[PDB]
């Protein structure tokens, strides 16, 4: 398998092959649909819409509602303000979402398409029913990656419907990053654990992954609310998690708003887990209760438990760069090795924050790059191979041709079922990544086995 | 009525434009005439996709020992990477296969700044010397047009250095209106710059298939049978095609068109070149299948080739017909939707007629009038604004290689006796009375369709499939073959009707309602 | 692997082999530990002792602790009273249990032991301080398997502390079974989340499935409090889960305070759980409420969604006959077929429930053994094969020997890390079942196919 | 004064049975008195097990051409089914297998009531007719002595019928007050009915390692070692054992013994009855690796085998020498305990020397005074009431067999140089100045000991492992090895060391109170 791929390396300029990310817009779409009674627009081509709508489907196995304004040449080349006030009268007559969450493509935003002023026409000329929006953002894939689309709709989001109405609510904001809706749950779980009062945003739990009750439901129950959205402006902090996906959002709301944020890793493993609990008591005074404590230690007792399988392990990891970032802390804190460390996403960040953790584990000669790609790492591991490989789902074809005990991990992941409804972060997903990280290194080891080192005990 | 019902809540404009979208056949009017391929309703919430996609998602991707390259943001190339499942291996266990890859050039802001030729010139020379493939193929991308990246002049320049063609495409998303721009932008380039380019002789009894792409299996397994029967499948455009067997394209006296929407094209200049006859063929059902096998062997007539035919269709359905009789037995009398791309909305109505499934109603997304009406209607088709641009392009007989193949009374006698020699009907004409076609269908569309007729099955895509199943109906999709294959050939039947009789039979959507309800 | 056994059918009166049971004593020993502050403690030859206490520690990876009253010839002679006495003092004086609870072994019960008898000469000579409890069973283990001890010693929970006072508590009791801590979290989850108040004995959550603090607790928090299993004969109703677990107790609790019991499935896959629901809702009056729905409405999804890889799967199940009635129903809601059905305890209700329920799906030709074993199912999957594998840890030489998908179920499990904290039971449960026989299934396939025929999303 | 603190909360009848048991080693007191194999008290939470594990589960199991039944109900058989990890295979890639199996009668009711007896042969014809052993055994359980069956005649009965010899022991539960009484019931039965019966012809340099039974592949590391050097191992007592080996164990001219206490019974018997000497060995630890080989080659003498000898050393040595440097490094200074069985307690001391770590405490859990004390003291040993009722087998000198291995001056010359023939100098000696060493040591005196000592790491067993963990300290298990091995010979200390190292710098340990304290 990938037999075109060679071990000995030519650095590549130019030629991207098997990428680490994908395009902004389905990130805004994500971000979107982590909205009530959203209905997410790509103002493009509708085939940027149609794609993007099909990875979050064949990931959660649910449906994923947007429209598009079509474009054709003809407003390619003179804009696509026509395009996208026809659409809205057909959304909102057709389809009726209380918002339209506009996003943009490579095509408007290399055409300079102005929204903001399509959208005051739309308003000025009653396009927009009375009590329902339109927000946007703007999402040119030529930068960055989905993450950054995600990052760019939360602010978009903050700009449209967050006001300080002076009325302080006495809660804390939470923007959740680019992780999935059993994460976004599990972060809610751990606010209310803790008895402290929250708006998080976006928020994909109840519209990602729902139920079937035998009647189909454009709108889900899910989704941050709309006044909620605005009550944004009157908490009394931000936590921002994950600094690619969430640092801009909440650096705004702090500007428009006057609400202060503090940054904080994605909560995945002991450390970036301890952080976020830490934060939320330090900034309420609260206690952290049993059953939190509980956890963290039935996590810790877990990572003794298995450790004589876990020590010295050679990790690659490739995704999505604040969900990487704290993963290869979890990988370092289980005694392993985070080996080839790769993020499509551009940007610093990930540089320092790798190479940092490495240096303090005293860890040396680990690969890590900004913009790799899939091709970049299984070269490494053709010169030196590895003990495990996380990342999404286009891994698995390095697992089956390198024989590399695999886990699935972040966006998107394709090819299996149920997988949506279990966390990653918090010290609950820290304890199910321990438990299918040595699940599959074990599985590793009895099917290849003589018969004679064949063992009942692990 | 059904229209009627479908049409009410769109705003008057709209109605007034999806109105003749949307037909039902009656005997007062047997067929009807419909309006397809026009502009998508910005808002409307189309399946439909781009001209990107048509070129090089479609007809060129299948190419397997040729290195195709996305010349734009990361997204049109990370969307190409393996979702159509073409299925490809190495040729003679040892050929290049680039099937498990996509390649890009990974547009940047400095790209869309100062243009991106330089970083596409490189990415060719890049891969080519890791890759050293058949050939390198350059896809434009929505901004690649609007920014004025040169491509053909790129290409051309790199084609020269390294030896190799290089094949550019100026498939901009944003051109025609749907997938359909991509398939005709393709066929131009392969038509004049690969078929005929060959050096290999031909043989005896050659045919190809146009317009296949191996999705799951369904090229291989139809070749499996043509074998058998004693033909020789010159080329497959182009599922699990080499570059040079595409470039061989001309060595053959019979063309098969299975998709007719995405290859019809090569298929009229192919004869007019080359005079390579050609008939439309179905693969799927098993009354597809048989009737396109007695159609090969009348146009070839050789009668140890009509022998082996009828032998070999012999074994095969008696091999099965114990699966066909428990498809009918457990599907009698269901009533089914479809609605896919260009062709599989009609290439697999036979095989539910043969199950005993009632096709209540069909759609395209993207296929012209003559698809839904048949070839006849051709000289009627007005190519609107949002088309004209599609480049059309001329061939001519060719003063040496042309030739006539069948004689053109034993051209006429056939046609007589049912062939369908450079034609197809249509989907219109094999579906029922009282039925209803519906083109570009939508979100709206889809469930009024679902609420007023209540199908025991709709058949359609990856977007839909789950939108219908969250209402408690079953959604096969006809594009994935849901992660199976072969669909196509006699095997495929029995594939299709297990994984049916499977879904409808699944206990849990029995379930659905809490007893506390 | 596994040579020796042939395809070829001897039936077996005499020789068993790879046995789907253990004894008695192991049981009682779980559910002793399942009330707080408790030491169990085996009468009889400590070779027993010792052997039980490291299955629990094997399963859980966690202490797992009793007292044995060290038979030697001398006893096997003079019968163990001096024993018992001795370590009742010794124990309370180093190791100072609230709670001494009592079972046999094979030894003490052909022996004739009268632990009544030692017991009230312990109360007369002094020896049980003031605050202190002795509390037995009998689980001889040439009656019955592991179950019936388990069952056993719930009986003997009821005899000793069970007190009707008059009083109403308004709870509800439900004795869970022989089903892991993680399940009795999980059916703990759903009582508080629609919101009943109840006793659940014996619990050993919070006891074999703790936290690593750094100090060792001899007894853990957990555990269901002596004065709550008194407080047991006041209540409104018992739930009896799983009739061979549970049963026993809770007759013994109807004749003992006059709590009626109602009888349920150990609440496994869709009906069994519905039917749990709607016991505890019928019973309080009380609603289903929306969380609990919504739970329901994600198992449908996933079953629907994962319907393909499931639908006339051939399964292979053994195990404890309570676990392995609900789950074979379950297979049959997942379209699957129960083809193999093994319990090594013996009982005629086992036959009967399976039968009916292939009977009701109109399958025919299934095998259910009741006390088969192992070698059993092995013959069986040679003369015709399957497609998944459920058991303990022992099936994993069949699963290797015969490449046959496998879903690690029930007790013991004694050879991966953190299944302890998942359930089984529940939607929640159910969940994971299916995503783990999926996620099996899809192993093997896309380890085994053709490349051509490897595929990116399933 | 850790005696004292030890003893301290003990009620005053426990306290003055246990004194006995702990001994704190002074150069005063250099050989000083431990008071070991008495019976358990009841209720102080012991780890010991039954002389039915002590016989079928440790000596008699690893046997793998042998069927092993047990006669009782199913826990006996079912806690043997693959918790301790003998390792075997087919003897030359061919030979029966049952390493993956455990047979009983699972005795019922009606069993303990009518008798077994039936039950018993039935099951041993059924085994027979199924799979054609070597040999098949029968071990009794707590309830068969005392229901009244009679497995010595129902074997013999049945044997008679059979063809195969089959082998009853009277292991009962309850019988001595530990293991022990197991190892000592099956050395007898083993010595009388299977050594010697074998018809093979010696060989070279033949050689028998007895006590040694291939946990997570031991043996076949020594093994392959002893090879190099160029001698032939006749035969292991039991790990990877065939029957027929077992039979021919007198074809060879010196025994080791690694494991003392489960086979010396059958080390002295041999030299009795065939005139054969022996050596304790230890091929655990470089330094008892070297020091027994240097031994062996003596007994031998032998100026190639002595010279191949130091050879083997070197490469050996050479190939790992870089690993004990780090272990060493990684390890100097650290602390330790040990509770194992009734060897490995020992054996391990060396090893863990040459990585500098201190042992501070040892014990073991069945050992008898002459592993404590060395073999010295057999004379003062008094046997006592709870193991007066193991038999004890009178052997004699073998006509027609015997031999005089090494002429009676000779041996005394080797005697001379510290060469241990029929001897072994029990634990305490090996052990520094101001330890301590606890027999039966239960959980109260092991906490303790953690208190008190605060050791680095407690090497103890699975029932232990974890209690020391919850503690914050790290416990690798010696019986089970922690699912690894070989931790005997070269590799072994490679693996040992790599696995403790690990298990000590697992980061984990450091995080276990959480930032809000
Ligand atoms: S080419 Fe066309 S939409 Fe004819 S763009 Fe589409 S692999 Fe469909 S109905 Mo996907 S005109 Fe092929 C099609 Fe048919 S991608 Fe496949 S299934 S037979
Ligand atoms: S036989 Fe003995 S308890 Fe010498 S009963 Fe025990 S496989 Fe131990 S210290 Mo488990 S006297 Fe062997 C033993 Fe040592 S089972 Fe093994 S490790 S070297
Ligand atoms: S209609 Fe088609 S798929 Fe869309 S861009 Fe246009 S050619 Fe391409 Fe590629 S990177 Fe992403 S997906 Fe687009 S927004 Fe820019
Ligand atoms: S000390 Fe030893 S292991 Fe104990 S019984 Fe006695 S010989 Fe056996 Fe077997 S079935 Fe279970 S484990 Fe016992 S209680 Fe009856
Ligand atoms: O990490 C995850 O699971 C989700 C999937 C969509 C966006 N991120
Ligand atoms: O998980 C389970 O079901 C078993 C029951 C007892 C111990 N654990
Ligand atoms: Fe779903
Ligand atoms: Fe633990
Ligand atoms: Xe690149
Ligand atoms: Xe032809
Ligand atoms: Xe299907
Ligand atoms: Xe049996
Ligand atoms: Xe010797
Ligand atoms: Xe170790």
């Amino acid at each position: 398998m990938l037999d075109a791929t060679p071990k000995e390396i030519v650095e590549r300029k130019a030629l991207r092959i098997n990428p680490a990310k994908t395009c902004q817009p389905v990130g805004a779409m994500y971000a979107a649909l982590g909205i009530h009674n959203c209905l997410p627009h790509s103002h493009g081509s509708q085939g940027c819409c149609s794609y993007h709508r099909t990875v979050l489907s064949r990931h959660f196995k649910e449906p994923a509602m947007a429209s598009t304004s079509s474009f054709t040449e003809g407003a390619s080349v003179f804009g696509g303000g026509s395009n996208i006030k026809t659409a809205v009268k057909n959304i909102f007559s057709l389809y009726n979402p209380d918002i339209i969450a506009v996003h943009t493509t490579c095509l408007s935003e290399t055409l300079g398409d102005d929204l903001p002023t399509y959208i005051s026409q739309m308003e000025d000329a009653g396009s927009i029913p009375e009590g329902k929006l339109v927000i946007h953002t703007n999402t040119p894939s030529y930068v960055g990656s989905h993450v950054t689309g995600f990052a760019n709709m939360v602010q978009g989001i903050v700009n449209y419907l967050s006001e300080n109405t002076g009325a302080k609510n006495g809660k804390i904001n939470v923007i959740p990053g680019f992780v999935g809706p059993a994460d976004m749950r599990e972060i809610k779980r751990l606010f209310e654990a803790m008895d402290i009062p929250y708006i998080m945003f976006p928020d994909t739990s109840g519209v990602l992954d729902g139920p079937t009750t035998g009647e189909y439901k454009m709108y889900p129950e899910g989704g941050t609310k709309i006044e909620d959205l605005k009550d944004t402006g009157n908490s009394d902090l931000t936590l921002s998690l994950g600094s690619y996906a969430s640092d801009l959002g909440a650096k705004t709301l702090e500007k428009k708003c006057k609400v202060p944020f503090k940054t904080l890793r994605t909560p995945i493993g002991v450390s970036a887990t301890d952080e976020f609990i830490m934060a939320l008591s330090e900034a309420t005074g609260k206690e952290v209760p049993a059953s939190i404590e509980e956890e963290r230690g039935q996590l810790i007792d877990l990572m003794i438990d298995a450790q004589q399988y876990l020590q010295g392990k050679k990790v690659a990891l490739l995704g999505d760069p604040d969900e990487i970032i704290a993963l290869s802390k979890f990988i370092i804190e289980l005694g392993a090795i985070p080996k080839y460390v790769v993020t499509g996403t551009p940007g610093m960040k990930f540089q320092k924050e790798i190479d940092a953790m490495l240096a303090e584990a005293g860890i040396e000669g680990s690969k890590v790059k900004v913009e790799g790609d899939f091709f970049d790492v299984h070269q490494w591991i053709k010169n030196e191979g590895v003990d495990l490989l996380i990342s999404n789902t286009y891994g698995k074809f390095i697992a089956r041709e390198e024989n590399i005990p695999f886990v699935r991990f972040g966006f998107p992941i394709m090819d299996r079922y149920g997988h949506y409804y279990n966390p990653k972060v918090g010290y609950k997903g820290a304890i199910r990544l321990v438990e299918e990280i040595t699940n599959v290194i074990l599985d590793k080891i009895e099917r290849e086995c003589t018969e004679e080192d064949f063992e009942v005990v692990r | 009525n059904l229209k009627d019902e479908i049409l009410e809540k769109y705003i008057p404009k709209t109605k007034k434009t999806r109105s003749g979208h949307i037909v039902i056949k009656t005997e007062e009017t047997p067929n009807p005439e419909i309006v397809a391929n026009t502009r998508t309703v910005p808002g409307i919430i189309t399946a439909r996709g781009c001209a990107y996609a048509g070129c090089k998602g479609v007809v060129m991707g299948p190419i397997k020992d040729m290195v195709h390259i996305t010349h734009g943001p990361i997204g049109c190339s990370f969307y190409t990477w393996g979702g159509r499942r073409f299925k490809s291996k190495p040729e003679n266990g040892t050929g290049l296969n680039f099937n498990e890859y996509v390649f890009s050039t990974d547009m940047q802001e400095s790209d869309i700044v100062f243009g991106g030729v330089n970083k596409l010139k490189d990415a060719i020379h890049e891969a080519y010397e890791m890759f050293h493939p058949a050939a390198i193929g350059v896809y434009a991308t929505c901004p690649v047009g609007l920014i004025g990246d040169d491509i053909l002049a790129v290409a051309a320049t790199a084609s020269k250095e390294i030896g190799i063609p290089v094949h550019a495409f100026s498939c901009e998303g944003y051109k025609g209106v749907s997938q359909s721009a991509g398939h005709h932008i393709a066929n131009n380039t392969v038509m004049t710059d690969i078929i005929g380019k060959g050096n290999k002789e031909q043989k005896k009894y050659s045919i190809n298939v146009l317009g296949e792409y191996n999705i799951g299996g369904d090229a291989w397994e139809m070749d499996r049978v043509l074998e058998k029967i004693g033909y020789h499948v010159n080329a497959t455009l182009t599922g699990d095609a080499t570059y040079e067997k595409v470039q061989n394209a001309d060595k053959a006296d019979l063309n098969l068109v299975q998709c007719h929407r995405s290859i019809n094209y090569i298929a009229e200049m192919m004869e007019t070149k080359y005079g390579i006859p050609w008939i439309k063929c179905n693969f799927i059902g098993v009354d597809g299948i048989v009737e396109t096998l007695r159609d090969m062997a009348k146009c070839f007539d050789d009668p140890e080739l009509t022998k082996r035919t009828e032998e070999v269709i012999a074994e095969e359905i008696a091999a099965i017909q114990d699966d066909l009789d428990y498809f009918k037995e457990k599907l009698q009398g269901k009533t089914a939707c479809l609605y896919v791309g260009g062709s599989r909305s009609h290439t697999y109505m036979n095989m539910l007629k043969s199950f005993g499934v009632d096709s209540l109603v069909a759609g395209f997304e993207f296929a012209h009038r003559d698809d839904y009406e048949g070839r006849e209607v051709i000289p009627t088709i007005k190519i609107d604004a949002d088309s004209k641009n599609i480049p059309e392009i001329t061939v001519t007989p060719d003063e040496q290689k042309y030739r006539v193949v069948i004689p053109e009374d034993k051209v006429e006698e056939l046609k007589k006796a049912g062939v369908p020699l450079s034609s197809y009907g249509g989907m219109m004409k094999e579906m029922h009375d009282g039925t209803i076609l519906i083109d570009d269908m939508n979100h709206h569309d889809m469930e009024v369709v679902l609420e007023k007729l209540k199908p025991d099955m709709f058949f359609a895509g990856i977007k839909e499939k789950f939108v219908i199943q969250k209402g408690g109906v079953l959604s096969k999709q006809l594009h994935s073959y849901d992660y199976n294959g072969p669909y196509a050939g006699f095997r495929g039947v029995v594939n299709f009707g297990h994984e049916l009789v499977n879904g409808i039979y699944t206990p849990a959507w029995k379930m659905i309602t809490p007893p506390w309800k």
